[PDB]
């Protein structure tokens, strides 16, 4: 039933956030984004007048509403420097409130999408997502939907990894995950065929990113979702458009992301020892790149 | 931007 099914889903999720009302604290409250499982709002702190940013979501116009733990959960237990910091949670009426810090550098789309980064600034967002996945890796928590947009910003040019509302666990009693989840064109092959798959997925999806930050879309990009995934499917890994100017410490990086075998696709850890990542460029070389900078 | 997949 719909009844039983929400009313106990809301208790549990009432059980598992902080008790109260945000607003008991904060002003201003003013919606600055939109995704796929709600709306997103700066606000401000009463006493101090600090920004912070307060993802809402509706638990009735959910998908899977079981991936709404996730949105709590995962930055709970994962505290790290290139994790989004959660401050608290909250229900309010029939959505879930997460206050957690405002980025204030935005999206790596923007970026992306608007001018061509060099390899310094490429290895250094490459590091920063590989040092919070093979935390996650580890514990055997996959991201799943591994895209630009999942990659915010601070002012100063620190990079840290977002939306973890699709998160999946694998562990010794559980080793694979069946399930379709993801960003169509930045999904793996493997997930895409409907094949038990691991961490291995969010390796794929990074290789994925990389050509985004390269070439500035995906492959694929102007075919449809559901076309597109076929394509991913069936043909060999997707190359570079043009090889004559990358390094070849990105060549041979990007080689250990995109492959098809996951079983031959490099891990989290290993990738952090690769050369390719030395070339990271500090916070300051990140800077130029942003929206305010441009 | 294109939207996540579920299901
Ligand atoms: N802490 C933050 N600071 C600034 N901007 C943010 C923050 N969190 C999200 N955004 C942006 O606000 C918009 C909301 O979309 P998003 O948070 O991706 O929803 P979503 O797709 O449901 N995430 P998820 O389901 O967890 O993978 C996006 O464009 C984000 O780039």
């Amino acid at each position: 039933p719909q009844r039983v099914s929400h009313e106990q889903f809301r208790a549990a999720l009432q059980l598992v956030v902080d008790p109260g009302d945000p607003r008991s604290y904060l002003d201003n409250f003013i919606k600055i984004g939109e995704g796929s499982t709600g709306i997103v709002c700066i606000a401000t702190v009463r006493s101090s007048g600090k920004l912070v940013a307060v993802k809402k979501m509706d638990l009735r116009k959910q998908q899977r509403r079981e991936l709404l733990f996730n949105e709590v959960v995962i930055m709970r237990d994962y505290q790290h420097e290139n994790v989004v910091e959660m401050y608290n949670s909250y229900l309010v009426g029939d959505e879930l409130w997460v206050v957690m810090e405002f980025l204030e550098g935005g999206a790596l789309t923007d970026i992306v999408t608007h001018t061509r980064m060099n390899e310094e600034q490429i290895a250094a967002v490459c590091l920063a997502v590989l040092q919070a996945l093979s935390v996650l890796h580890a514990q055997g928590v996959i991201h799943r939907d591994i895209k630009s947009d999942s990659i915010l910003l601070t002012h100063d040019g620190r990079v840290k990894l977002s939306d973890f509302g699709f998160c999946a666990q694998v562990s010794k009693e559980v080793p694979r995950r069946k399930s379709l989840v993801g960003t169509p064109y930045w999904m793996a092959p493997e997930l895409i065929s409907r094949l038990p798959y691991g961490p291995e997925v969010d390796i794929w999806s990074l290789g994925i990113m990389v050509i985004e930050m390269v070439d500035g879309e995906p492959p694929y990009f102007n075919e449809p979702p559901l076309k597109a995934m076929k394509m991913i499917r069936d043909n060999l890994p997707p190359r570079l458009k043009n090889l004559h100017k990358v390094s070849p410490s990105l060549k041979g990086f990007l080689d250990r992301l995109l492959v098809r075998d996951p079983a031959q696709r490099a891990t989290a850890a290993e990738l952090l020892k690769h050369p390719f990542l030395a070339k990271a460029g500090p916070p300051a070389s990140i800077v130029p790149l942003m929206r305010q900078n441009r | 931007r294109p939207k996540p997949l579920v299901d």
